[PDB]
């Protein structure tokens, strides 16, 4: 085909385009959207615990928000544990602050929702009968 | 809290690096649509690119990870952006915009933010660059929001992609392309590999855009001519020609004075790099980097748009001047051919001065420019050194206009002959048939000792040419440095000031040349637009083996091993100076002075042995072939057509003995310096060498695709230039029959089409010239970059030698244009060698 | 059928091969994946362990990368831990070994990976509705 007056449809059918691509290139993006997401909320929190001056290692006079926090890497990991619904618990978000209360509560709805469409366009995926053609 | 700060403002370029990589990887896992202001984006954005190496130049400066972070995570954040609006430009949405939008007030706030906390306390002005910068673009995605209606109500009204350049089968794109390709030429990628495959033809080819045609141009051109007509001749028609052409030229005109800045400017900062390390040059190396590419993008940017403006006033005056030619008078043959030379030679004149129209504004200020700033090197004795240089280009002209009276002397010789010729190859079988084929060729052999006799002469000329080029360069540093220290204030010459000096004096004799053709061709147009005006208103090793072995073992190698000794004198004066600089100053200088006249004189040796072979070559070569022609048979003489068989006299004779030795003598020159400039920088730096090999390798890739196209694009032009010419000369005899037909409607159209065909073709011609211009460039700033980067480090830290780094900078700063001279003569010397075998397939009947 | 040429398009329909399998086979071939992962990403654990050091019982100079790690039992009971998202929380990763780092993050994704496309086969297979016919 030449000279397609593209108006955009081609990325508005937004999982029905991906639905159809390969299954290197599928799972290439599948886990960039987890990576990116993880990577941004592990920034967001590594920041509020920084600002909070909970970093800032210190016996007494305060309780961190997120107890035994310690570096980007921890942060980081405590991202991961959250997110992925593993939750290790080694590190306790506290009742102190209700600002990380807020980062948890539109933390674990963003989780859910990208893992309930990353779900639905795979299994879309796997009715991928062509290979019966 | 200045950590918090930078933390800040990382955040939002990991929000947008995020959010990128989903479209962009279902992007990457044929209408083309602009948006106002992308242009004016892209110039923002490498102005961010620019600040951004700056950024991370102080915090290299300063270390501490979180304090230069920012600056390493807004650099990916413009190349999302840039891959963004890549990916906007192909597709367009209303949402992708608003994407960039959120990210672009939340770096303004951020920037904000530090701006406040530094002011209630070198960062300073960056911080407030890249305000101003961020600012602009922000007020750039209010205009495009305020253009069409994404956050609007639900329409556009959108326009409908253009169909100039995107409907009905078309490949030359240059008007509609990204404003980055437009400078990289970076369209021409499909176009050469298809190429390499397919043999390249005019199905093959695109049609040229509404932006350029012959009815544009005429358009342009008559209306100019109409509104300076109704005000109211030479003047006259000069003035519509400008007002018409406007914009452009002075366009290119510009583009090419900022690169003769740039490229006046970086030589200075190798100064500075050679003053830091004999007693903060990182920095400088990777500004040089950034400069050379600039300079020299914006330096063929401008030869383009220069070529183009060319082209168009070309069509644009060939249609008018065809217009012309169907109101004339019957009453007014010499006629006929003053109007087909008129087009032949006329009009381009015209268009090749329209070529270096601009070369003409941006000589004087970068003559003026390297003057001052080498004053200001090397003081009073730079002055006398800054005269000498200058010398060379009125002289020049001087010698260039011997050449061409020798040229006309030649031609009235050359021209009998052919006459001469045209008697004996027409009664073949009446002169075989009583043998007096012999008693013809002695007259024809004694016409061709006086062409011979000539043609020494203007050999001698050209020997002067080539020798004054190399002899000027030695010269200068001759009688400046001996002229500077043992003669003036005996001030210690540090490494920096002389290679400085080198620098400045090779970037200085490129220009020289071009101002004496300029002058030139400026005179010789002036003097065609008159005219105008007074009308108007009335190949394998084997070819070349065989033309060296003509010559003989006698002259070849004393044409290579002088060559070679050359080459090695005019590196070896550099590597002694090197040894001059730090600091027996006497004894030193007095070497000096031994070197620049062993330079002269082997320099003289050769040209002159290139002469000589030359004319020899040719001597032999006409004698073998007409020997050869003289033994055959009729019946092979009845066979091959008459145009064949004359036409290699005419023309294969005319043209080796006017460029086969000026081009072959440039083709050496130009692969002996490339070579001997890899070798400097090699002994210089070690480990440099071991960077410069995979480079060069990348440059053979890039020579197959070249040839393989550049060859067919050159015959294709000539062919359209043939039916062109003759169709002008059509009209012009049977013009009562076609002004009795009243078909002049379609013979206009056919010329219209003509027309195109040509333009098409010395378009795509140039568009690939500049392909294979910039690319090359960009591989000979790589390489300076890499041996910058590995002197600072290698020859300071470790081997601490300063006489070092000055060669390897000063050879890194010029091997591109060597690299550019042998590859475009390169494939000069192919065509012609081509030509040349002709000759032999005829020799052996 | 008698002489199919095959030329393995009965393997290239991957999942359309296997949802077409009775349950009894299905079940022990989705026990079968997720046993083999769980037991890869067990040995890797191990030896990270092993070593690191971490694995010498000292007391002092040293911090387990995974805290209280003695044997392999207790490694693939990390394993386990981790990757079905249970979360345990008695061993805990910590943030001196970004080696660590890289073997939950890998470990993460390709678990979700495998759970997507065992949930989303079953579910075509669900849809057997051949009982009605
Ligand atoms: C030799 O360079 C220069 C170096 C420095 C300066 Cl300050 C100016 C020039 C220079 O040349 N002045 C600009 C004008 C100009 C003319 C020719 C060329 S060109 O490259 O030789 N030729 C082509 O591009 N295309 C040709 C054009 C003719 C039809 C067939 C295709 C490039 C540019």
């Amino acid at each position: 085909h030449k000279n397609i007056r593209e108006q955009g449809r081609f990325l508005q059918d937004v999982f029905t385009t991906l639905v159809d691509l390969k299954w290197p290139h599928t799972l290439l993006i599948f886990t960039m959207s987890f990576l990116c997401s993880w990577l941004l909320f592990a920034m967001v929190w590594w920041l509020i615990a920084f600002a909070h001056g909970d970093l800032a290692p210190g016996e007494g006079t305060n309780v961190p928000c997120v107890t035994s926090i310690h570096s980007f890497s921890s942060a980081f990991l405590f991202s991961i544990e959250v997110q992925v619904t593993i939750g290790f618990g080694g590190r306790m978000v506290t009742e102190e602050c209700p600002l990380a209360i807020l980062i948890l509560i539109v933390q674990n709805i963003v989780g859910l929702m990208i893992n309930a469409i990353m779900l639905g366009c795979i299994f879309m995926k796997t009715a991928q009968a062509h290979r019966r053609a | 809290n200045g950590c918090f700060v930078d933390a800040l403002n990382v955040v939002p370029h990991v929000f947008l690096l995020f959010i990128t990589f989903p479209i962009l990887f279902i992007g990457w896992g044929s209408t083309w649509l602009h948006f106002p202001g992308h242009n004016l984006r892209w110039i923002l954005t490498f102005i961010l690119l620019f600040v951004l190496v700056c950024e991370i130049a102080e915090g290299i400066l300063s270390d501490h990870l979180h304090l230069y972070m920012p600056a390493g995570m807004a650099f990916m954040a413009a190349i999302t952006s840039v891959v963004y609006y890549h990916n906007i430009e192909t597709s367009n949405f209303p949402k992708l915009l608003i994407a960039l939008l959120i990210y672009w007030t939340l770096a303004f706030i951020t920037k904000t933010i530090k701006f406040v906390k530094f002011y209630d306390h070198l960062r300073f002005c960056l911080t407030g660059l890249l305000v101003i910068l961020y600012g602009m673009l922000l007020l750039v995605e209010v205009n495009v929001i305020r253009v069409r209606r994404y956050i609007f109500f639900k329409t556009p009204r959108e326009v409908k992609p253009p169909e100039d350049l995107q409907d009905l089968g078309v490949r030359f794109l240059q008007p509609f392309v990204n404003l980055l390709s437009k400078g990289t030429y970076w369209w021409m990628n499909a176009f050469i590999k298809t190429a390499h495959k397919k043999p390249i033809d005019l199905r093959a080819i695109g049609k040229l855009p509404i932006a350029m045609r012959a009815l544009t141009n005429y358009q342009r051109l008559c209306v100019a001519f109409d509104a300076q007509a109704r005000k109211d001749g030479a003047r006259a028609i000069w003035r519509a020609l400008c007002h018409a052409f406007g914009r452009r030229l002075i366009l290119s005109s510009t583009f090419r004075i900022l690169a003769d800045l740039l490229g006046f400017a970086g030589p200075l900062c190798i100064f500075g790099i050679v003053d830091h390390l004999g007693k903060n040059a990182y920095v400088l190396a990777v500004l040089l980097f950034l400069a050379l590419l600039l300079q020299r993008t914006f330096l063929q940017a401008s030869y383009y748009v220069a070529i183009e403006t060319g082209i168009n006033l070309r069509g644009a005056i060939q249609t008018k001047i065809y217009n012309k030619i169907m109101h004339l008078s019957t009453s007014n043959e010499m006629t006929a051919g003053q109007i087909c030379n008129l087009v032949a030679i006329d009009t381009n004149q015209l268009m090749w001065f329209f070529f270096l129209c601009p070369n003409l504004w941006a000589m004087p200020v970068q003559i003026i420019v390297g003057v001052i700033l080498l004053y200001y090197i090397l003081g009073v004795s730079a002055l006398i050194g800054a005269a000498v240089i200058i010398l060379l280009a009125p002289v020049q002209y001087f010698v260039a206009t011997k050449l061409s009276q020798a040229q006309r002397s030649t031609l009235e010789h050359s021209n009998e002959r052919l006459k001469q010729t045209n008697e004996m190859l027409r009664g073949m079988k009446l002169l075989k048939l009583y043998a007096w084929e012999s008693i013809f060729c002695s007259r024809v052999e004694v016409t061709r000792r006086k062409e011979m006799t000539s043609l020494r002469a203007f050999a001698v000329y050209t020997s002067i040419s080539i020798f004054m080029n190399t002899a000027i360069p030695i010269a200068a540093v001759l009688i400046t440095f001996v002229g500077h220290v043992s003669f003036f204030k005996e001030s210690d010459l540090s490494p920096s000031v002389a290679f400085a000096s080198l620098s400045l004096f090779h970037i200085l004799v490129t220009p020289l040349f071009l101002l004496s053709s300029v002058v030139r061709s400026t005179v010789k147009a002036l003097v065609s637009v008159q005219k105008l005006s007074e009308f108007l208103s009335s190949i394998p090793w084997r070819a070349c083996t065989k033309y060296l072995s003509s010559a003989g073992i006698l002259l070849l190698s004393l044409l290579v091993f002088s060559q070679l000794l050359k080459h090695m004198v005019l590196v070896a004066i550099d590597y002694w100076l090197a040894k001059w600089t730090d600091s027996d100053q006497s004894v030193y200088a007095m070497v000096f002075t031994l070197l620049c006249s062993l330079g002269i004189v082997l320099c003289l040796v050769t040209s002159v042995t290139v002469e000589w072979t030359g004319l020899k070559v040719a001597k032999r070569l006409h004698r073998s072939l007409l020997n050869r022609i003289i033994l055959a048979p009729m019946r092979f003489f009845e066979t091959t057509p008459l145009g064949s068989i004359l036409n290699r006299f005419s023309s294969d004779c005319n043209t080796i003995d006017q460029h086969i030795p000026s081009t072959l003598e440039c083709l050496s020159r130009s692969t002996l310096l490339c070579v001997s400039a890899l070798t400097v920088i090699s002994y210089v730096t070690p480990v440099f060498l071991v960077a410069l090999l995979p480079l060069a390798v990348v440059c053979y890739f890039i020579q197959k695709y070249f040839r393989v196209a550049s060859r067919d694009l050159q015959q294709l032009d000539d062919t359209t230039q043939l039916p062109l010419l003759s169709h002008f000369a059509e009209t012009v005899e049977g013009l009562t029959t076609i002004r009795a037909f009243r078909y002049e409607a379609r013979f206009q159209q056919k010329l219209l089409e003509y027309t195109d065909s040509n333009n098409i073709a010395s378009l795509f011609l140039t568009a690939a010239n500049r392909w294979l211009e910039v690319r090359m460039e960009y591989i000979g700033a790589c390489v300076v970059l890499i041996a910058a980067a590995t002197s600072i480090s290698n020859s300071l830290h470790r081997e601490l030698s300063a006489g070092l780094v000055g060669l390897g900078l000063t050879y890194a700063l010029m091997v591109s244009n060597y690299l550019n001279w042998m590859v475009r003569n390169l494939a000069d010397m192919e065509i012609q060698l081509g030509a040349v075998k002709r000759i032999h397939a005829l020799l052996k009947t």
